[PDB]
């Protein structure tokens, strides 16, 4: 026959075993975070092993086909995940030294102390303490010692070894067909063989640059005003022409703003909307939450629900003897289980997330009937794009008057606009400066362009330029700025979180217009739009058979990434901005710094 | 062919070698396994016909 043919059979064997094993690996996982034990760790580690042993089995054996002879567009594809080579093809001790590295960069994050100055009493660690200190404290002093603390805490320990596992990385990058490791990631938004739909890895750069350059204005205007706001909160510290101090961003790293929401709020004598509350009042459950949520799935259009999703999930949290992980996750087992393990309690965030979760299973049942390597989404944003979306739809106004939580009696006015839109601006636009300066370094670093002995020097130069934020004690090369977030200490890619963030307004552009609503695009629900519904499910269907940019120009009638609905949804705050930004300055000035 | 019963398990020679009556690459068994357990999902739940 023909090794299509060939490959054809192989795939369907692969397909048939490896829903198996992988629903027992699932299930095993399942099994351990709702009840912590000795033996569901056991049992946890030995599905992983036994899931891990058949991957680079299969993927041994699946090299024999050349992808030059096949030519479905589908089995291309499997065959392409099956030969990316899992199975490391370093040198033995390379390999071991590599997770060698791995493990000691997660331990030193993990169980990074910092203890109090010349006091022995406690040594706190990131997570629990440090990290509410920087968030709530309103101590300049404080948090400069917080953010200095943690720097030569963990940064000065992992700089040797981020050297040593940049340099193993690019070794198994040029192992591989890959340029360097930047390239081994840019390789999930390539598009090969589909002409006129086709993507470019070195295209994610430009893409990425054309969409900064666009956004910079917002970014801009929304500085200038958290600096005046800052300096009216610490009189002394802040600058108007410089950068902001790094420590008073509002988390360890700059990431997130929401912690300036109460310091830099529009206006005081106006409430922000919850609805916790109400939902005491009219007694609400964690079910009856969740219920409420898949009847919006259901008015949109997508199918509602299963009753094994109903009898398996763990909504509640059981509390008392069990024990548990309470972070919020959407599992799809496999074989039509899914399930979602949350400690869900009668909150708006809670309501929200919720919301995000079935989100999140209504994307993983709509693509089950593609193949098992095909069963993920199309690149890595659209996932939670498509979470993230439906949270924003869930909490407007007029969804919450729908459902009834808010009285009939209330109307929004201008500042209550002005407010949302400018804590979800604190929220959204502002990690987008932190994550293009995070994987313009990491890219940098990786194609070797940023010399080790100019590391930390090319980092805070381009942080300045860039986001706008200056250090506040100089740092030299012996710490490592970067190793103290977490993605970069545990090697998790970055650029996942800009692309999801263009990826939903370009979503709810689409579907708001699909919706036919006239106004602000803040106001929109797409509740009872079963046009919207089956636009989504559109792409929500074709999982990664079809290629990103397809699934994209299907939904938004775009081929590529544009920020143009993202300046849309936050036109009227850039209108506000310009307005109170009228006796303030626009722009940064790189030169000054706390330091002389 | 309509109202047909095989039971014979010939290792499947797609491939262009001959099996020689083994596993292997391009070398099959065609008994393939249904697991079922409590927690499936309808559609893939046991169903007796
Ligand atoms: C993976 O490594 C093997 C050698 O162990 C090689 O034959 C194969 O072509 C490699 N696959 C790719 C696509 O890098
Ligand atoms: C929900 O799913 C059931 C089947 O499980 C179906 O009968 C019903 O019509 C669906 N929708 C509603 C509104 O209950
Ligand atoms: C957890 O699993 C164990 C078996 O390992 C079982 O005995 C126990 O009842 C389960 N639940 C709790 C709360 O421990
Ligand atoms: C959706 O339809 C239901 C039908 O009863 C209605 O009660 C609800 O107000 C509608 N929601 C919106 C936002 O139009
Ligand atoms: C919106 O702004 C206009 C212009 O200042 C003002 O006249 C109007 O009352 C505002 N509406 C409110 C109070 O939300
Ligand atoms: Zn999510």
């Amino acid at each position: 026959s023909t090794i299509e043919e060939q490959a054809k059979t192989f795939l369907d064997k692969f397909n048939h075993e490896a829903e198996d094993l992988f629903y027992q690996s699932s299930l095993a996982s399942w099994n351990y975070n709702t009840n912590i034990t000795e033996e569901n760790v056991q049992n946890m580690n030995n599905a992983g092993d036994k899931w891990s042993a058949f991957l680079k089995e299969q993927s041994t054996l699946a090299q024999m086909y050349p992808l030059q002879e096949i030519q479905n567009l589908t089995v291309k594809l499997q065959l392409q995940a099956l030969q990316q080579n899992g199975s490391s093809v370093l040198s033995e001790d390379k390999s071991k030294r590599l997770n060698t590295i791995l493990n000691t960069m997660s331990t030193i994050y993990s169980t990074g102390k910092v203890c109090n100055p010349d006091n022995p009493q406690e040594c706190l660690l990131l997570e629990p303490g440090l990290n509410e200190i920087m968030a709530n404290s309103l101590d300049y002093n404080e948090r400069l010692w917080a953010w200095e603390s943690w720097r030569s805490e963990v940064g000065k320990q992992l700089r040797p070894l981020y050297e040593e596992y940049v340099v193993l990385k690019n070794e198994m990058a040029r192992a591989n067909h890959y340029e360097d490791y930047g390239d081994y990631w840019r390789g999930d938004y390539e598009v090969n063989g589909v002409d006129g739909y086709d993507y470019s890895r070195g295209q994610l750069i430009e893409d990425v640059e054309h969409t900064f350059e666009e956004i910079k204005p917002l970014y801009e205007h929304l500085h200038a005003y958290v600096r005046a706001k800052l300096m009216n909160a610490y009189p002394s510290y802040i600058s108007p022409i410089g950068c902001l101090p790094a420590h008073l961003l509002g988390d360890m790293w700059g990431r997130f703003w929401t912690n300036l929401y109460s310091l830099t709020v529009p206006f005081g004598q106006k409430p922000n909307i919850d609805v916790t509350d109400a939902m005491v009042d009219q007694a609400w459950d964690a079910q009856r939450i969740f219920k409420e949520a898949e009847k919006f799935f259901v008015s949109v259009g997508l199918p509602n629900m299963t009753q094994g999703f109903w009898e398996n999930s763990m909504l509640t949290d059981p509390g008392n003897v069990q024990k548990a992980v309470c972070h919020p996750t959407a599992w799809d087992l496999g074989k039509g289980d899914f399930r979602i393990l949350m400690c869900t309690k009668v909150t708006m965030d809670d309501f929200l997330t919720a919301h995000h979760e079935m989100g999140h299973i209504q994307y993983d049942m709509a693509y089950a009937a593609q193949p098992f390597l095909l069963r993920n989404g199309a690149n890595e944003g659209f996932h939670e794009a498509v979470g993230e979306i439906m949270s924003l739809s869930a909490a407007t106004p007029k969804h919450l008057k729908s459902i009834g939580l808010l009285s009939p009696d209330f109307q929004e006015d201008n500042e209550t606009e002005i407010n949302f839109l400018l804590k979800q601006a604190l929220t959204i636009v502002g990690t987008l400066p932190f994550t293009y300066m995070l994987e313009k370094w990491r890219w940098m670093v990786f194609k070797g362009e940023i010399p080790k002995d100019q590391w930390m020097k090319k980092w805070w130069e381009m942080k300045r330029e860039i986001v706008g934020v200056v250090e506040p004690v100089p740092h030299d090369e012996t710490y490592c700025d970067p190793a103290s977030l977490f993605h970069v200490s545990n090697d998790y890619s970055f650029i996942r979180y800009y692309t999801r963030t263009l990826y939903q307004f370009q979503f709810q552009e689409a579907l708001c217009q699909a919706a036919k609503h006239e106004g602000p695009l803040h106001k929109c629900d797409i509740s009872n739009s079963t046009e919207a519904g089956q636009k989504l499910f559109n792409m929500l269907r074709l999982g990664k058979s079809e290629p990103w940019t397809l699934a994209l120009e299907n939904v938004v009638g775009a081929k590529n990434m544009n920020v143009r609905p993202l300046l849309n949804y936050f036109e009227p705050l850039f209108t506000w901005l310009k307005d109170q930004n009228k006796n303030s300055f626009v722009g940064w000035s790189t030169d000054w710094s706390p330091y002389a | 062919k309509p109202f047909e019963r095989d039971i014979s398990t010939e290792i499947y020679q797609a491939g262009n070698k001959p099996c020689n009556g083994v596993a292997g690459p391009n070398c099959y068994s065609p008994l393939q396994s249904y697991g079922f357990r409590p927690t499936y999902g309808v559609g893939h739940q046991p169903y007796r016909v």
